[PDB]
């Protein structure tokens, strides 16, 4: 089977050097599995950046170099630019399949940290009208790119009934997000208070709403 | 210079199967292997195809599944699936390999949906609050995708957040909102114009206060 293990997200300046690993559940990661390493950008933009182990694809920036730092390979990114801003996965060649790393978020400052606009909505009565009740949480322009949002009804965490957009990417660079919480308009009915909570980079912001 | 070229966009139904083309252009097809990837929102494996002399690789997984070939003579490379489950709703790939390598180049994706939902018109809701004021609009409820949202006939570009659409109950929502000066409205008109190209629906809902 194995499992390919990579960071979640890293952080680091325009300038710096950062490291990324990848390990294997079936112990050190060798040459004979020719870790591969490729870049994601905003739109399903792949690029392939390592092969087997530390050869730059063709026409990958020389501060991109692959190796293997004791059990694990790494991709360095030496000086990394604004551009490297990016998902990187890796993959290993294990019992005759390519098996994938997570993915890592990889930021590159370039610009200064934002906090998250959160606007909560109520359901507007035209759509209560039909039986059906969704709350509209918008969250945007916040930077890095990594937001956690929580539903909170009357107090109580809710576990059911809400879907959340992936990150996505504004043409200021800065990223943006919804969530949706929807009830039938008997179950808004049956409760007063309702709250949107984003929390980026340690700090929550709480939007709420009173029915 | 090297291009791999994907097929479009495909939409099916439960049960149906499907064949997705790929033609490699700037390279000699036969000495690369053709390798095919699926993104679910992470990233799976589902074999390789080597052109010059027809030899496979599969995933087990996708041993029931999948069925690569490719024809050196149109420089393409095939990928048929079967028996689609809503579960093969992802974005694949095709990527050019080599020795110790899958992937240096990388086409653009092709985007499969598997559903049993009929054609349905998106519902718009106005979404009014009540320095600077946030309105939105919800598009709820409609398949298939794409939906256009435009602010003001497409006047009200700066300040516009359109969001990815998410599935629920089978259907898409989405919901695009626009930021103003707060002494701007209600006194100058926002409308959100809402096209959904499918169902040949043309929709515009003024935001008015609560
Ligand atoms: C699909 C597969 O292609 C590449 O591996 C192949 C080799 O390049 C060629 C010739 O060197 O031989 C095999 O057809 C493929 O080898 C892979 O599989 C063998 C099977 O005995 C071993 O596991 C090799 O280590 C491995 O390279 C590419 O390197 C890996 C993969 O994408």
């Amino acid at each position: 089977q194995a499992v390919v293990t990579q960071e979640s997200a890293l952080t680091t300046s325009p300038g710096e050097t950062v490291t990324l690993t990848c390990r294997s559940s079936t112990g050190t990661v060798t040459s004979g599995n020719h870790a591969n390493w490729v870049q994601e950008k905003p739109d399903h933009l792949f690029t392939g950046l390592i092969g087997d182990t530390n050869n730059r694809a063709p026409g990958v920036p020389a501060r991109f170099s692959g190796s293997l730092i004791g059990d694990k390979a790494a991709l360095t990114i030496t000086g990394a630019q604004p551009e490297d801003e990016a998902i990187y996965f890796c993959a290993l060649w294990c019992n005759n399949h390519w098996i994938f790393g997570g993915g890592t978020k990889l930021t590159v400052l370039g610009q200064p940290k934002s906090s998250p606009s959160v606007t909560l909505f109520p359901p507007s009565s035209e759509e209560l009208e039909t039986n059906k009740a969704t709350l509209v949480c918008t969250i945007t322009d916040f930077y890095p790119g990594v937001v956690t949002v929580d539903w909170k009804v009357d107090g109580t965490p809710v576990t059911q009934g809400m879907e959340t957009t992936q990150p996505s990417k504004q043409s200021n660079n800065k990223y943006m997000a919804s969530s949706y919480l929807t009830l039938t308009a008997r179950a808004w009915e049956r409760h007063s208070s309702y709250s949107c909570q984003v929390t980026h980079e340690g700090h929550t912001v709480e939007k709420s709403l009173s029915r | 210079e090297v291009q791999v070229q994907q097929s479009g966009t495909v939409l099916a139904r439960p049960g149906a199967s499907v064949k997705m083309s790929c033609k490699a252009s700037g390279y000699t097809f036969t000495n690369y292997w053709m390798h095919w990837i699926k993104q679910r929102p992470g990233l799976e494996w589902i074999g390789a195809i080597y052109p010059g002399n027809s030899a496979t690789f599969y995933n087990h997984k996708f041993r029931a599944k999948t069925k690569l070939t490719a024809v050196t003579s149109t420089i393409t490379a095939y990928m048929e699936l079967s028996s689609l489950t809503n579960e093969d709703s992802a974005v694949y790939y095709c990527t050019r390999g080599g020795h110790g390598y899958y992937g240096d180049y990388w086409g653009q994706g092709a985007s499969l949906t598997v559903s049993s939902a009929k054609t349905t018109p998106p519902s718009v809701y106005p979404l009014a609050p009540g320095s600077m004021v946030t309105l939105g609009c919800l598009v709820k409820g409609y398949f298939p995708e794409p939906v256009t949202v435009t602010w003001n006939s497409g006047s009200l570009s700066s300040g516009v957040h359109t969001f990815p659409a998410v599935l629920q109950s089978d259907l898409y929502t989405l919901s695009s909102s626009v930021t103003v000066p707060s002494s701007t409205w209600p006194s100058e008109t926002v409308t959100c114009n809402v096209a959904h190209p499918a169902s040949s629906t043309k929709v515009d809902k003024k935001i008015v206060p609560r």
